[PDB]
């Protein structure tokens, strides 16, 4: 319980840092990230392979808002995380796949609720290591 | 080559709570892994905890902060502090270490968790 | 003190030279199995269709037991090159994961190859200062 | 709000040594960087020299093991000797810490080489 914690499957209703979430806690420098790594979530899905970004990795977090355009943000669209390069336009924002298998996500604030969870500032591949 | 000993299984109360062990004796790394799967009859074998020698941690993605895995002042022992148990928690516990990428082995260690 | 990072390797030093030593990352090895020894800074584009970019620190176990499919760190006549080992036979092939790669052929009898050691997965974490 | 102090330098011939230190100081949160870039006279601003709140460093590829990167018993001060000069070694080294994904500079310190 020392290290950064680690999100995989994330609940529809229950934040992202949820007790009931966190499965581990790695003993990885958090300020070897830039902005340091709050938090590692597993991503789900290919949809960022195209920036080395696979199913399975263990996405280092920054837990943030302050997230600018162009950047790989860790977003919540109706309760859904979804790893996406962001593209916003007033309240329409464009998540946008590194994959091109994938088409972008406009997400329009009137039709869903958006929260940015934090900055994407690295990842880890370590698989089982038990 | 490592010899692992398993205790503090058994029958438990759903809700209620029990701590596991494991013991490694032998040629243990400085550098190594330890914990426990399980494997529930008929179904695959599952991932339940892990720790590292340096303090790194998993838990499979049932745990839901029930369990705690955590090494004792014990050299190469270490505990999985089970709590809220339910009954789809029944199944055959087996310790295990890896070093060097080789794994090793308990025997098992059952527990049953009843309605 | 951790996991040493290895950048680029001068032809006729070591790998693990302490001039080669770009740092030391303060990571749990065994949050990799079989558990990591240094981190080896990839160069290119040759493995990106699995995850592995350019720029990309490769934890690496060092060891010269590897299977074949296994992806590896190898040094064909001086120079550090991260490939799928396809040893089939008294073959063994450095496999790329890019269709813009072609294999490597390693053929003992015209270069000197080491295997340097094991890739047991990856650390992209980039300029952190 | 971090200002950051610096200290050292000098003229020395090649071959030689120079320490460098620079003095955090203000609103410093406990994960943060410290280290140092430089920018020589024609070229462009290379890493020497880093080291988190937590012991990781990393070193510029042309460091080759000359340089160590230290935090002492001060706070949040770090230290960087620096062995084996050659002319190809001066420059101006600029001081440089980050915090929450921001960049702090230092006015930079002349490190300069002959023979």
């Amino acid at each position: 319980e020392e290290g950064l914690p680690l999100v995989g499957r994330v609940a529809a209703g229950e934040p992202l840092l949820a007790q009931q979430h966190i499965e581990g806690h790695y003993q990885v420098d958090p300020s070897l990230f830039k902005p340091n790594a709050d938090f590692l979530l597993r991503v789900s899905g290919m949809s960022m392979k195209d920036i080395g970004i696979m199913d399975g990795d263990l996405l280092a977090v920054h837990k943030t808002q302050d997230v600018r355009n162009g950047q790989v943000v860790v977003a919540r669209i109706d309760d859904e995380v979804t790893v996406k390069r962001l593209k916003k336009q007033g309240n329409k924002v464009e998540l946008l796949p590194e994959n091109s298998e994938f088409k972008p996500i406009v997400v329009d604030l009137r039709q869903q609720s958006f929260t940015i969870e934090g900055l994407a500032v690295g990842v880890i591949r370590n698989g089982d290591w038990l | 080559q490592v010899q692992l000993v398993e205790s503090g299984g058994g029958l438990v109360q759903a809700g209620g709570s029990l701590r596991l062990s494991c013991a490694a004796s032998g040629s243990i790394r400085s550098l190594n892994a330890m914990g426990w799967y399980r494997q529930a009859p008929g179904k695959q074998r599952e991932l339940v905890a892990a720790i590292t020698s340096r303090g790194s941690t998993r838990y499979g993605d049932f745990v839901k902060g029930r369990f705690t895995i955590s090494r004792g002042n014990a050299k190469n022992t270490v505990y999985l502090q089970m709590n809220s148990l339910s009954v789809e928690d029944t199944a055959v516990y087996y310790c295990k270490q890896t070093q060097l990428g080789y794994d090793y082995w308990g025997q098992g260690t059952q527990v049953t968790v009843s309605s």
